[PDB]
Protein backbone atom coordinates (compact mmCIF):
# COMPACT_ATOMS: atom_id res chain seq x y z
CA UNK A 1 0.00 0.00 0.00
CA UNK A 2 2.94 2.33 1.22
CA UNK A 3 4.37 1.77 -2.41
CA UNK A 4 1.19 2.31 -4.58
CA UNK A 5 0.72 5.52 -2.76
CA UNK A 6 4.32 6.81 -3.44
CA UNK A 7 4.06 5.70 -6.64
CA UNK A 8 0.38 7.04 -7.10
CA UNK A 9 2.18 10.56 -7.31
CA UNK A 10 4.35 9.59 -10.43
CA UNK A 11 1.98 8.05 -12.05
CA UNK A 12 -0.47 11.67 -12.04
CA UNK A 13 2.58 13.22 -12.80
CA UNK A 14 2.27 12.22 -16.53
CA UNK A 15 -1.35 12.73 -16.32
CA UNK A 16 -1.46 16.16 -15.29
CA UNK A 17 1.40 17.17 -17.91
CA UNK A 18 -0.86 15.38 -20.10
CA UNK A 19 -3.79 17.75 -19.25
CA UNK A 20 -1.62 20.65 -19.05
CA UNK A 21 -0.72 20.22 -22.38
CA UNK A 22 -4.18 19.77 -23.12
CA UNK A 23 -6.47 22.02 -21.20
CA UNK A 24 -9.42 21.19 -22.94
CA UNK A 25 -11.23 17.34 -22.73
CA UNK A 26 -14.03 15.63 -21.73
CA UNK A 27 -15.01 15.56 -17.46
CA UNK A 28 -14.75 11.87 -17.44
CA UNK A 29 -11.36 11.66 -20.17
CA UNK A 30 -9.62 13.36 -17.53
CA UNK A 31 -10.41 10.99 -14.99
CA UNK A 32 -10.30 7.61 -17.65
CA UNK A 33 -6.47 9.11 -18.49
CA UNK A 34 -5.42 9.20 -14.93
CA UNK A 35 -6.58 5.34 -14.55
CA UNK A 36 -5.11 4.14 -18.08
CA UNK A 37 -1.51 6.11 -16.42
CA UNK A 38 -1.75 3.88 -13.63
CA UNK A 39 -3.30 0.79 -14.84
CA UNK A 40 0.32 -0.37 -15.96
CA UNK A 41 2.14 0.99 -12.49
CA UNK A 42 -0.50 -1.00 -10.39
CA UNK A 43 -4.16 -1.91 -10.56
CA UNK A 44 -5.64 1.13 -8.54
CA UNK A 45 -9.74 1.54 -7.66
CA UNK A 46 -11.74 4.27 -9.66
CA UNK A 47 -11.95 6.00 -6.47
CA UNK A 48 -8.22 5.61 -5.90
CA UNK A 49 -7.53 6.91 -9.66
CA UNK A 50 -9.80 10.00 -9.22
CA UNK A 51 -7.99 10.42 -5.56
CA UNK A 52 -4.47 10.19 -7.47
CA UNK A 53 -5.36 13.07 -9.93
CA UNK A 54 -7.21 14.91 -7.55
CA UNK A 55 -4.27 15.42 -5.46
CA UNK A 56 -1.78 16.79 -8.02
CA UNK A 57 -2.30 19.76 -6.82
CA UNK A 58 -1.84 19.16 -3.15
CA UNK A 59 1.64 17.63 -4.02
CA UNK A 60 3.59 21.32 -3.86
CA UNK A 61 4.08 20.75 -7.89
CA UNK A 62 1.49 22.34 -10.09
CA UNK A 63 -2.55 23.69 -9.19
CA UNK A 64 -6.08 22.71 -10.49
CA UNK A 65 -9.12 23.85 -11.67
CA UNK A 66 -12.11 24.00 -9.47
CA UNK A 67 -14.46 25.23 -12.40
CA UNK A 68 -15.06 22.22 -13.56
CA UNK A 69 -15.55 19.11 -10.70
CA UNK A 70 -13.80 16.06 -12.84
CA UNK A 71 -11.36 17.99 -15.12
CA UNK A 72 -8.13 19.51 -13.54
CA UNK A 73 -5.67 21.85 -15.14
CA UNK A 74 -2.15 22.00 -13.41
CA UNK A 75 -0.29 25.66 -13.91
CA UNK A 76 3.21 24.00 -13.79
CA UNK B 1 23.95 6.35 7.54
CA UNK B 2 24.67 9.02 5.34
CA UNK B 3 26.88 11.85 6.59
CA UNK B 4 24.88 14.94 5.61
CA UNK B 5 23.78 16.36 8.92
CA UNK B 6 19.99 15.46 9.12
CA UNK B 7 19.17 18.25 11.41
CA UNK B 8 18.60 20.41 8.31
CA UNK B 9 18.14 18.52 5.10
CA UNK B 10 16.61 21.45 2.92
CA UNK B 11 13.91 24.31 2.84
CA UNK B 12 10.70 22.29 4.43
CA UNK B 13 10.48 23.06 7.44
CA UNK B 14 9.06 19.61 8.39
CA UNK B 15 13.02 17.94 9.63
CA UNK B 16 14.71 14.77 8.58
CA UNK B 17 22.07 5.02 3.96
CA UNK B 18 19.14 6.34 1.71
CA UNK B 19 19.97 6.53 -2.28
CA UNK B 20 17.28 8.96 -4.10
CA UNK B 21 17.87 10.62 -7.39
CA UNK B 22 20.25 13.76 -6.51
CA UNK B 23 21.82 12.68 -3.75
CA UNK B 24 21.28 15.98 -1.68
CA UNK B 25 19.70 14.99 1.32
CA UNK B 26 16.03 16.70 1.04
CA UNK B 27 12.67 15.29 2.18
CA UNK B 28 10.02 14.12 0.21
CA UNK B 29 8.57 17.81 0.28
CA UNK B 30 11.41 19.68 -0.67
CA UNK B 31 11.72 17.61 -3.40
CA UNK B 32 8.49 18.10 -4.75
CA UNK B 33 8.40 22.22 -3.94
CA UNK B 34 11.87 22.69 -5.73
CA UNK B 35 10.57 20.70 -8.59
CA UNK B 36 7.47 22.36 -8.72
CA UNK B 37 9.32 25.18 -10.83
CA UNK B 38 12.16 23.25 -12.22
CA UNK B 39 12.65 19.56 -12.07
CA UNK B 40 16.25 19.76 -12.87
CA UNK B 41 18.06 19.38 -9.39
CA UNK B 42 20.98 21.58 -8.67
CA UNK B 43 23.05 19.62 -6.69
CA UNK B 44 23.78 16.59 -8.76
CA UNK B 45 23.96 17.69 -12.56
CA UNK B 46 21.88 14.79 -13.24
CA UNK B 47 17.92 14.45 -13.67
CA UNK B 48 16.02 14.37 -10.42
CA UNK B 49 13.02 12.23 -9.94
CA UNK B 50 13.00 11.28 -6.55
CA UNK B 51 12.64 7.84 -4.69
CA UNK B 52 11.90 5.93 -1.95
CA UNK C 1 36.87 6.77 3.76
CA UNK C 2 33.18 7.71 5.35
CA UNK C 3 34.61 10.74 6.83
CA UNK C 4 37.05 11.79 3.69
CA UNK C 5 33.50 11.02 1.57
CA UNK C 6 30.97 12.89 3.41
CA UNK C 7 27.33 12.40 2.10
CA UNK C 8 28.18 9.48 0.25
CA UNK C 9 25.86 5.75 0.71
CA UNK C 10 29.07 3.84 0.77
CA UNK C 11 28.20 1.33 4.24
CA UNK C 12 27.89 -1.84 5.05
CA UNK C 13 24.27 -3.38 6.81
CA UNK C 14 23.96 -2.38 11.06
CA UNK C 15 21.64 -4.81 11.40
CA UNK C 16 23.70 -7.52 8.95
CA UNK C 17 26.85 -7.45 10.19
CA UNK C 18 29.42 -10.25 8.79
CA UNK C 19 31.28 -11.42 10.40
CA UNK C 20 33.02 -15.39 10.97
CA UNK C 21 34.62 -15.48 13.96
CA UNK C 22 36.64 -18.50 15.78
CA UNK C 23 34.82 -19.41 19.12
CA UNK C 24 36.95 -20.72 21.77
CA UNK C 25 34.44 -23.97 23.42
CA UNK C 26 35.80 -26.00 26.30
CA UNK C 27 36.45 -28.79 24.20
CA UNK C 28 35.36 -32.57 23.59
CA UNK C 29 34.29 -34.11 27.19
CA UNK C 30 36.55 -30.00 15.16
CA UNK C 31 36.94 -26.27 15.09
CA UNK C 32 35.02 -24.34 12.42
CA UNK C 33 34.18 -20.53 11.70
CA UNK C 34 29.95 -20.07 12.48
CA UNK C 35 27.96 -17.51 10.36
CA UNK C 36 26.19 -15.42 12.94
CA UNK C 37 24.49 -11.89 13.05
CA UNK C 38 26.06 -8.56 14.39
CA UNK C 39 23.22 -8.52 17.29
CA UNK C 40 23.21 -11.79 17.90
CA UNK C 41 26.60 -12.50 17.78
CA UNK C 42 27.31 -11.82 21.25
CA UNK C 43 24.72 -13.98 23.51
CA UNK C 44 26.55 -17.39 21.08
CA UNK C 45 29.74 -16.46 22.05
CA UNK C 46 29.19 -16.30 25.38
CA UNK C 47 27.27 -19.39 25.59
CA UNK C 48 29.81 -21.06 23.79
CA UNK C 49 32.52 -19.57 25.54
CA UNK C 50 31.84 -21.49 28.81
CA UNK C 51 29.23 -24.39 30.40
CA UNK C 52 27.40 -22.52 32.58
CA UNK C 53 25.08 -19.74 31.14
CA UNK C 54 21.90 -18.20 32.33
CA UNK C 55 19.72 -15.12 31.44
CA UNK C 56 21.61 -12.96 33.24
CA UNK C 57 24.86 -13.34 31.95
Amino acid sequence: QKVDDDRKHEIEAAIVRIMKSRKKMQHNVLVAEVTQQLKARFLPSPVVIKKRIEGLIEREYLARTPEDRKVYTYVA
Amino acid sequence: AWDIVVDNCAICRNHIVAWGVCNHAFHFHCISRWLKTRQVCPLDNREWEFQK
Amino acid sequence: YLAKHSGRQLTLQHHMGSADLNATFYGPVRKHILQVSTFQMTILMLFNNREKYTFEE
